[PDB]
C-alpha cells in the first residue's frame, strides 16, 4: 500500500536532486523518492508556465523543449532560482532554438513575473520597489511595488516610462531597488543576481 | 473552540469581512510578513475581530542575522499595535547550496541542535512566545517529528501550531499515525486545518494544496479526538489559498462548527 522510500529515507537525502530532471530516473518508478522529486519538479514547471503561458507557444504543450534544457543549464551555471528565475529563462531563450521568436509579447510577461515574484517573496525591509530594465525595452521599465495599503485598486506591477532616457543595461536585463515608493535619481543598473 | 480563516491576499478582504459579519469565523489569521509595509493600524481597522499572526518567509533557519533582525523589529511593532492572539512560524528547508526550493523541504530532524539555536534566536527577536507548525511529511521524517517538536518545545518554550491536515498527509504518506501527536494536541490551544490534494502522478501521495474541502479522514480525526483538540481558549484556523470560493469555504467552516459546538 505505502510507497517504499527505496534508496533513501528522509527529504534531506533528496535535497540535491529536487530541481534536476535528469537525475529523477535514477530512483525507482515505484519509489516514494521518485514521487517526491516529481512534485518538486512540477512546482518548477508550474511556476514557470502558469505565470507565463505564452512560453508554451514556443515549447509546445509539455514545455519540455524549454524545461529540460533550461533546468540542466541552471544547474550548470548554478543559478539560485531567485526572483530573477523568469528573467534567466528569457536569457536562456535568447541563445536557444527559439531565439528568433522572442518579441515584447514574450518579454513583458517574464518581466512582470520576476517583478511579481520579488515583491511577493523578498523580505528586505529597506527595499520597497524593484525596477527592471531590459535592452529590448528602451525608455521604460517594469516596476514592482510591495503592498503598502490593504485598499489599493491598482496592480502592484506597472510599466513606467521615463522622461529622461535610461541607459540600456549591460546585459539583457538590469535592476535596482528603491527604498520608498518613489523613483528619484537613477543609481545605475545592477546585473541579474547569480 | 474559535474558528479562524487565513488572510493572505488583499483581494479576499471583502469576503473575509463578510465572514466576520455573518459570525462564520471568530478571528483572522494573517500571513503577516506579506504586509509589513502596510500601516499596522489599517489592518487592525479592517477586521472587527481578534487577529493572529502566521509568518511564512522569515527563513529564520537560514537568513542572515542583520536582515532577520530588521524583519523581527518590524514584526515587533506589528505585535504592539495589533496584540495578536499568537505568533507562529514554520520549520522549513528553503535553500539547498544557494538554490531556492520551490516545493519546500522537510527539515532533517536529526539536526536538532541547529534548529534549537536558530529557534531561540528568532523567538528572542520576536519578543513573545512562538508557535511552530508541523510539516506535511512525504518522506519518513514524519516518524521523527512528534518527539522532535515535543523536545524542541520543552527546551525552548516554543509552542506547536498543530496542523491537523498536514499530520494526516504525513499519516497517508508515511504510515506515522496522527496519534503520535496526541501529547502535543492536548497541550497547544492553537490548530490549523485545510483541504489537501494529491501528487499528479500518484494519488496515494498527499500534498498540502489548501485548495479544496476537508477530507473525510481529516474530519474523522478532528471529530474522534474533539475532546483532545477543544480546550479553554482553543482556536482552529481554516486555510484556503486556492479556489478561494466563498460557498465552498462556508461549508467547511460550518463543518468545523458542527464538530466543535459553541457550548
Ligand atoms: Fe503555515
Ligand atoms: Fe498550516
Ligand atoms: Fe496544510
Amino acid at each position: 500500500s505505502l510507497l517504499p522510500t527505496a534508496p533513501v529515507r528522509i527529504d534531506a537525502d533528496l535535497y540535491d536532486d529536487l530541481a534536476n530532471p535528469a537525475r529523477q530516473s535514477l530512483y525507482p518508478r515505484d519509489s516514494r523518492g521518485f514521487i517526491r522529486i516529481d512534485i518538486s519538479l512540477r512546482a518548477y514547471w508550474h511556476t514557470l508556465f502558469d505565470t507565463c503561458p505564452r512560453l508554451l507557444e514556443l515549447s509546445g504543450p509539455s514545455g519540455g523543449a524549454i524545461f529540460l534544457p533550461f533546468m540542466a543549464w541552471a544547474r550548470e551555471n548554478n543559478l539560485a532560482f531567485d526572483w530573477s528565475f523568469f528573467l534567466w529563462v528569457y536569457v536562456w531563450l535568447q541563445q536557444s532554438e527559439f531565439r528568433e521568436r522572442l518579441d515584447e509579447d514574450q518579454l513583458l510577461p517574464v518581466m512582470t513575473a520576476s517583478a511579481t515574484r520579488w515583491l511577493m517573496i523578498d523580505r528586505d525591509i529597506d527595499a520597497c520597489q524593484i525596477v527592471l530594465g531590459s535592452r529590448s525595452l528602451a525608455g521604460a521599465a517594469v516596476v514592482g511595488a510591495k503592498i503598502d495599503s490593504i485598499h489599493c485598486r491598482l496592480e502592484q506591477v506597472q510599466q513606467v516610462a521615463f522622461a529622461a532616457p535610461l541607459p540600456l543595461p549591460d546585459g539583457e536585463f538590469g535592476y535596482f531597488l528603491t527604498p520608498g515608493f518613489e523613483i528619484d535619481h537613477f543609481p545605475g543598473w545592477r546585473p541579474l543576481p547569480r | 473552540m474559535q474558528i479562524g480563516f487565513n488572510f493572505t491576499l488583499t483581494g479576499t478582504l471583502d469576503m473575509v469581512q463578510q465572514m466576520i459579519k455573518e459570525r462564520k469565523i471568530d478571528y483572522v489569521e494573517m500571513l503577516i510578513d506579506n504586509f509589513v509595509h502596510l500601516p499596522p493600524e489599517q489592518i487592525a481597522d479592517s477586521f472587527d475581530c481578534p487577529v493572529a499572526f502566521h509568518i511564512m518567509l522569515s527563513k529564520y533557519l537560514e537568513r542572515d542575522r542583520e536582515a532577520l533582525a530588521a524583519l523581527g523589529k518590524r514584526l515587533r511593532r506589528f505585535i504592539d499595535v495589533m496584540r495578536p492572539v499568537y505568533v507562529s512560524d514554520h520549520i522549513l528547508y528553503f535553500t539547498h547550496n544557494g538554490r531556492s526550493l520551490f516545493h519546500l523541504g522537510e527539515i532533517d530532524y536529526g539536526e536538532y541542535d541547529h534548529v534549537r539555536s536558530k529557534v531561540e534566536q528568532w523567538q528572542d527577536m520576536l519578543g513573545t512566545r512562538l508557535y511552530l507548525e508541523n510539516y506535511p511529511s512525504i518522506m519518513d521524517g514524519a516518524w521523527d517529528a512528534p518527539s522532535f517538536y515535543e523536545r524542541l518545545s520543552r527546551e525552548t518554550g516554543v509552542g506547536v501550531l498543530f496542523d491537523a491536515s498536514n499530520a494526516i498527509c504525513a499519516q497517508n504518506n508515511t504510515g506515522a499515525p496522527v496519534e503520535l501527536w496526541k501529547k502535543i494536541i492536548e497541550t497547544t490551544r492553537h490548530f490549523h486545518v485545510a483541504g489537501y490534494g494529491t501528487a499528479f502522478i500518484e494519488p496515494r501521495v498527499k500534498a498540502d494544496t489548501h485548495d479544496r474541502e476537508m477530507a473525510e479522514d481529516t474530519l474523522d480525526f478532528l471529530s474522534r479526538m474533539r475532546t483532545s483538540f477543544d480546550k479553554p481558549g482553543a482556536t482552529i484556523t481554516y486555510e484556503r489559498d486556492f479556489d478561494i470560493d466563498y460557498e465552498s469555504i462556508s461549508v467547511d467552516l460550518k463543518r468545523l462548527r458542527d464538530i466543535f459546538p459553541c457550548v
